[PDB]
């Protein structure tokens, strides 16, 4: 019969594009992030998309604009609580109505930046108070950004801001999805993948995930000073080892590769200098002060776990371009040797 | 606030009225046996009355 | 919270004063359905991943398979052509549905949608507002359709409008699976707290809730007249709860059956209870006496979902081995 015969024509057509997609896909290769928040997932893979994607243009940029404004309404609203979790008082009275006016904010609803508000952060910033909390931010938790947006807060304010690619590669892109991220590098499509968004049950999901080709895992190197006071005072780095753990232990990653990022490592540099690794890890035996000495401790510390494969570590800082640019192409040479 | 909410939630799901076991499961057997017959995986059909064994289609 | 007692109490109690007897004294004397012995009728090859979910078309012969490879496959299972093959945006995909005109298909996952596929093939609908993964989606007409979340809600959309008609709140725990009654005028949720719900859909009420054992349900069927339903649990046990008695009436389950399952549906008589596990096969019970009838065992891995046609001349099994099978 004529329409059965078109019928059988259209399901070999489809046989035949599901058979090129079918080619495509064994030339994608599957590298989820992983690692507690914070520690520079989203920040990896607009590095991804900057190096070897679409970069971002002008109206790229504008896209980002109120992730700002809520990135800096975010910081303020943790300093705040902080001040009443630390029982730290504020210098300036108006700063009691001015801490209010942030408090109650919506960040979720927020697209637009008006004076009274921006005045308000300001005030708020510069109130010593606040500065206290600043400072003792190890206690709690605050972006590592909020000094350099609040810093800049005038340039955010201006009429006519539009986001520079530094302020896009620092701002929460907020997400309770799983995010995937592919790109395309010597013929092979890289799909990088981060479910650090989603907030439900990972029994029902994880399995979603067996097999991948490699697992990149990002540890903060700056939190090493940071304990969690509800897990028995547990480390921040001992926390972020242990899902580490669950991770290289995990029976369907077994034939994945596992590639370690210590990261935030100008961040390291920076709180060495005042904050003693030996105070937190007392095994520690190099000098203080001396970042080199802190990386190497921590990347030992984190690779003594009790199997025979290689973890492939990196050092990193995931807002440095070029630094990302150097490493990544360690780690694409590891990954395309491993797989082809 | 919460508590109120699932006070009133517990209020609807007690005023309801039930049957016996007895009889919800009479009705579950009674369906059951109605429907045996139009049942093709209960009572399997001829293979004349089977589409996915008529070579008609495959 | 003493009231709260006082009508948990007022529950447990009025349920115990119906339970006059039970399903299995009740079934004791009529015959066993004896060995149900089907077999593969239809291999049905292409997908290239893992299979999550499938639904069955109406009229008992098109359905639809939802794949990680990132397709939605439409098949006529009767002569095995594809019929369509629609690529995902996302490819992490949870479920997919058949609207019963035939004209539109559903699916999501991880991406927290619900897209809409018109097949009279681009995506029509992307219906958004969950704040976790969508795990199973229903069409009631081609105008409306019901989801659930990892987000522990269920919700009613307007298709037309992308907007959620009523929200369904009282889960604790992500939602896994859902059912419309035949009539569309109720469905019920199986969910991670190991709970089943109950609700009316225009009114957007929880009317009843079931527990299961504290295990999480990850598959839920209507009994064919609408009255009672099945759940499919983590812990290896189907069971069946009566609406108006409002209570379990039988668990089905083996010792030596420990693994998830992952998918329910009853025969068109209700007196099969057909589940999917994760040790590779679907077990088919007695609905009434409880006895296991048989197995369906054709997969390599596990089996992730199953269906049976509204004529109830065959089921279709799905599986992360890509493929899927008709029997009877
Ligand atoms: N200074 C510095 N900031 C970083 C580094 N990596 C990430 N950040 C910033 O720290 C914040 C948290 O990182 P993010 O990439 O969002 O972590 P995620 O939660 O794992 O996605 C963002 O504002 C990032 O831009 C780094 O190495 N150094």
């Amino acid at each position: 019969s004529a329409e059965d015969k078109a019928a059988v024509e259209r399901s070999k057509m489809i046989d035949r594009n599901l058979r090129e997609d079918g080619e495509k896909a064994r030339r994608e290769l599957k590298l989820l992030l992983l690692g507690t928040g914070e520690s520079g997932k989203s920040t990896f893979i607009k590095q991804m998309r900057i190096i070897h994607g679409a970069g971002y243009s002008e109206e790229d940029k504008r896209g980002f604009t109120k992730l700002v404004y809520q990135n800096i309404f975010t910081a303020m609203q943790a300093m705040i609580r902080a001040m009443e979790t630390l029982k730290i008082l504020y210098k300036y009275e108006q700063n009691k109505a001015n801490a209010l006016l942030i408090r109650e904010v919506d960040v979720e609803k927020v697209t637009t930046f008006e004076h009274q508000y921006v005045s308000a952060i300001k005030t708020l910033w510069e109130d010593p108070g606040i500065q206290e909390c600043y400072d003792r931010r190890r206690e709690y938790q605050l972006s590592d950004s909020a000094k350099y947006y609040l810093t800049d807060v005038d340039r955010i304010a201006t009429l006519g801001y539009l986001p520079t690619q530094q302020d896009v590669l620092r701002v929460r892109v907020p997400t309770t999805g799983i995010i995937e991220y592919p790109f395309d590098l010597e013929n092979i499509i890289f799909r990088m993948v981060d479910v650090g968004g989603q907030r439900s049950e990972r029994r029902k999901w994880i399995h979603c995930f067996e097999n991948v080709t490699s697992i990149m895992f990002l540890v903060a190197l700056s939190e090493y000073d940071q304990v969690l006071v509800e897990s028995d005072n547990e480390n921040r780095m001992e926390e972020s080892k242990a899902l580490f753990r669950t991770i290289i232990t995990y029976p369907w990653f077994q034939n994945s590769s596992v590639i370690l990022f210590l990261n935030k490592k100008d961040l390291l540099e920076d709180k060495i200098l005042y904050s003693h690794l030996v105070d937190y890890f007392p095994e520690f035996d190099g000098p203080q002060r001396d970042a080199q000495a802190a990386r190497e401790f921590i990347l030992k510390m984190f690779v003594d776990l009790n199997s025979d494969k290689i973890i492939y570590s990196h050092f990193t800082c995931a807002t440095d371009t070029e630094n990302i640019r150097f490493v990544f192409a360690a780690v694409k040479d590891t990954i395309l040797q491993l797989n082809l | 606030a919460q508590a109120r909410k699932l006070v009133e939630q517990l209020k609807m799901e007690a005023n309801i009225d039930r049957i016996k076991v007895s009889k919800a499961a009479a009705d579950l057997m009674a369906y059951c046996e109605a429907h045996a017959k139009e049942d093709p995986l209960l009572t399997p059909v001829p293979a004349s009355e089977n589409p996915f064994r008529e070579k008609k289609f495959f | 919270r003493q009231e709260a007692e006082q009508l948990k109490n007022q529950i447990r109690d009025a349920r115990k004063a119906c339970a006059d007897a039970t399903l299995s004294q009740i079934t004791n004397n009529i015959d066993p359905v004896g060995r149900i012995q089907m077999r593969t009728r239809r291999t049905l090859r292409g997908h290239l991943a893992k299979i999550y979910a499938m639904h069955w078309g109406t009229d008992s012969r098109l359905l639809v398979s939802a794949s990680q490879d990132g397709k939605l496959i439409i098949w006529d299972s009767y002569t095995t052509n594809k019929v369509h093959a629609i690529p995902l945006r996302s490819s992490w995909v949870m479920t997919c549905a058949y609207a019963p005109s035939g004209n539109y298909v559903a699916c999501g996952g991880l991406d927290n949608i619900c897209s809409i596929y018109n097949l009279k093939v681009r995506v029509s609908r992307e219906l958004a507002g969950h704040t976790g993964y969508l795990s199973c989606c229903r069409f009631l007409d081609d105008n409306q359709i019901v989801t659930s979340s990892g987000d522990t809600t269920c919700a009613l959309w307007d298709i037309e409008t992308g907007q959620q008609t009523t929200t369904f709140t009282g889960h604790t725990g992500d939602v896994m699976s859902l059912s419309l009654a035949p009539d569309t005028r109720l469905f019920v949720s199986g969910a991670c707290d190991a709970s089943a719900k109950l609700w009316d859909v225009r009114e957007g009420m929880c009317r009843q809730t079931f527990t299961g054992h504290e295990s999480d349900i990850n598959a839920i069927c209507f009994f064919p007249n609408g009255n009672a339903f099945a759940t499919g649990s983590d812990d290896a046990t189907c069971r069946l709860f009566d609406l108006r008695a409002d209570q379990e009436l039988m668990t089905y389950s083996h010792d030596n059956i420990i693994c998830g399952i992952t998918s329910v549906s009853f025969s068109k008589s209700g007196r099969l209870l057909l589940a999917g596990y994760d040790d590779f096969n679907c077990n088919v019970w007695d609905a009434l006496k409880a006895d296991r009838a048989g197995v369906l065992a054709g997969h390599d891995n596990r089996v992730s979902c199953l269906g049976v046609t509204d004529d109830g001349m065959a089921v279709a099994t799905g599986s992360w081995d890509s493929f899927l099978k008709i029997w009877n």
